[PDB]
């Protein structure tokens, strides 16, 4: 949820497999400033001498794409107190 | 009523030295700072995460009365034309007058601009912008 | 016209409380709180169909007689150079007077800019704007 | 002479309503417009053709004196902090105070600012800024 | 010194009239017309050889104490929200008080920005800021 | 003393002249000029080579008291809407009252703009900003 | 008291030479000199690490009552139109009075605008700004 005055704002984490088996689970302290979400389709256009002529292969690999900054002061973590550049 | 037991300063209790020497004729000596304060905006909440310091900023403007010797010329601080290559790092600090204890020091500056009027039946001025790089104090 | 019995706030019947501790001889202060509201609009009708809200553009001002000691900076709040750093999250409450019941608080300031000014014979003023996380009250 | 036959609007003789319920102690209502009117220039001619309206702009400035108690926040208008987004359309009237008939109204507003300020012997002002949507009036 | 003789013009022996009626109780009306002049400057020579003109950037500023009715909004003149749609171009003229000879005209005005302003207990004050295709005259 | 043997012009020993006619009830004629001077700067110095000249720039202001007959529309320098096409080039010197001596000419003028007020109990006024090419002087 | 006991430089202990001979009627002169000074920021660390000088921006400005003839046009200072061309660099020194000695001087000095502004009754004044190639002194 966003922060719409009925929840407050959740952040990013991102789940990585663990080189051992399983996983770890890393989370984001400030969410990103720009954030933008491509759809691009595989659809063909040709033009004929006499027609148009459209033509679609379906849903393209979408692109995910974000940019933030990490927070200066401290902040506790869920195992440590970790500053924003050892984040 | 009496100097030493005011508890706030007037103008009559403060000096304003500079490179080692008091200065006779000066007016105003008000000291600016901007630390370019400018918390994360994040999306998803309408309020800044954490107010986050981007880059310290000093100034300090002296404006003095121009004496006839020992103008901020003659002290060497101010200077006309390419000549402002040869100088150095100025120094600052504001004293009690009734003790000769620091109050604070502006430990290094280095001039902006140095505004100067003559006008008719009126006292000829000098002015000067330094900035700096840093304050601090002990005792 | 008593204090029991008044209907409007005045500068005599507040205190400014920073960090549990009353500000003494302050002259003024000054928030604003503005949230960036922007309407909406829309091709085809002139006019916008609803408001949104973008930023919590949040400030508090100061500005203050200087204390002879125990001051902004010498008490530690203020700060001077790389000391900014260090001068980590402070809080501050306007309190009315009798009671001391919460008027308004400010959870979480912080510095933007710090102007301390000497001039001819005059009392030295100093002024401090500060921007805040999230301002709030209780009764 | 009397309230009954001048036929001009004295500050005496109006009301300012909100929520629908009188205000105590308000001092200033300017309200002001910007129909964005710009007409359209063509290259063959020194003058605009016609003058065509661009984006509709609505502002409301209240400045009132800090009440005790039913100050802005206290009567739900203004807030402090994320609590905004849970605030919904405010209304505003201002109206005939010898009849009680309605001026102009303002029909749905939102804030853009809350300035607050305390000073040396001064009495404690509100002001809001709110943005609004249309402006209308019956009779 | 007399109406009959005096060289001036001033604002008693001036009248108001829009719409083919006289404005009420106005207290200042300006008006700005620039051509938007502009010199044609040239390599080799430092000084422009023509100005020519560019765009009739024509307006007329007009306030008003409010009339306790029949003012601009209600007698049709001004507009809110959405009215200022249907409120076709308006003709104003300046006009001199015992002939009602034209002194100047303006084909065709339109509303800009429309300020009503409410203030403790002072008059009720109101400003409209027009802007015209063209600007005329006939003796 | 006396008009003949004082040396500096007072605002009685100077006449406006426009077209060749003397100007009934002018206030101000402020003439202003600006060389677009600025230095060029260069690589491998702090300080500017020589000053050097980028464009010419001059304006002349006059402001009048709005006469009854013989306004600038009527000496035919201002004009209102797309007429002013059919406009040339204006022409304006300053004269020594006491002898009919030219002081200075501007040798081709054209309008900025033609700023007018009208206001309660207050004489009413023209303002004209001319643009012009050149200024010069004999004798 | 005195002047030759006195401390302080005044309009009335200085005289205005230029091209070798004393101004006449002025009523202000002032100098600004800017040295565009900038701190040098750094990655990692918020607070600037020295200054540095970029541009010589010096300027002073001229303000005089129009002598009756001989003003700085007249007498071969300002100029108008192409005459700016020919007008070589022009010196200017501040000097004191009793013995004549240097103040400050500006070696080449170069005009970048002319005022001169008449008004209704009063004295005719006159603005000229110089910038300069390098300000210096000598005792």
């Amino acid at each position: 949820p966003q922060s719409d005055g009925i929840s407050n704002l959740h952040r990013i984490a991102l789940r990585f497999p663990k080189e051992g088996g399983g996983y770890d689970m890393y989370r984001f302290k400030v969410n990103p400033e720009n954030y933008t979400i491509d759809s691009p389709q595989r659809t063909t256009a040709i033009k004929t001498k006499s027609d148009i002529v459209i033509e679609d292969y379906g849903k393209d690999i979408e692109v995910i794409n974000f940019t933030g900054t990490t927070g200066f002061r401290p902040v506790r973590e869920a195992d440590g107190l970790k500053t924003g550049k050892q984040k | 009523a009496s100097e030493a037991k005011q508890t706030v300063h007037t103008g009559n209790t403060v000096l304003l030295m500079i490179k080692g020497k008091p200065v006779g004729r000066a007016q105003s000596a008000s000291g600016q700072r901007e630390y370019g304060t400018t918390g994360v905006y994040e999306i998803g909440s309408i309020m800044p995460q954490e107010h986050v310091y981007l880059r310290y900023e000093g100034t300090i403007t002296v404006e003095r009365l121009r004496m006839k010797k020992e103008n901020f010329a003659d002290l060497g601080y101010a200077s006309l034309g390419e000549e402002i290559l040869k100088k150095d790092i100025i120094d600052i600090l504001v004293v009690d007058n009734l003790t000769k204890q620091v109050i604070i020091s502006y430990h290094g500056c280095s001039a902006n601009n140095y505004n100067e009027t003559w006008q008719t039946n009126e006292i000829v001025t000098e002015e000067i912008e330094f900035s700096y790089l840093t304050a601090s104090d002990k005792a």
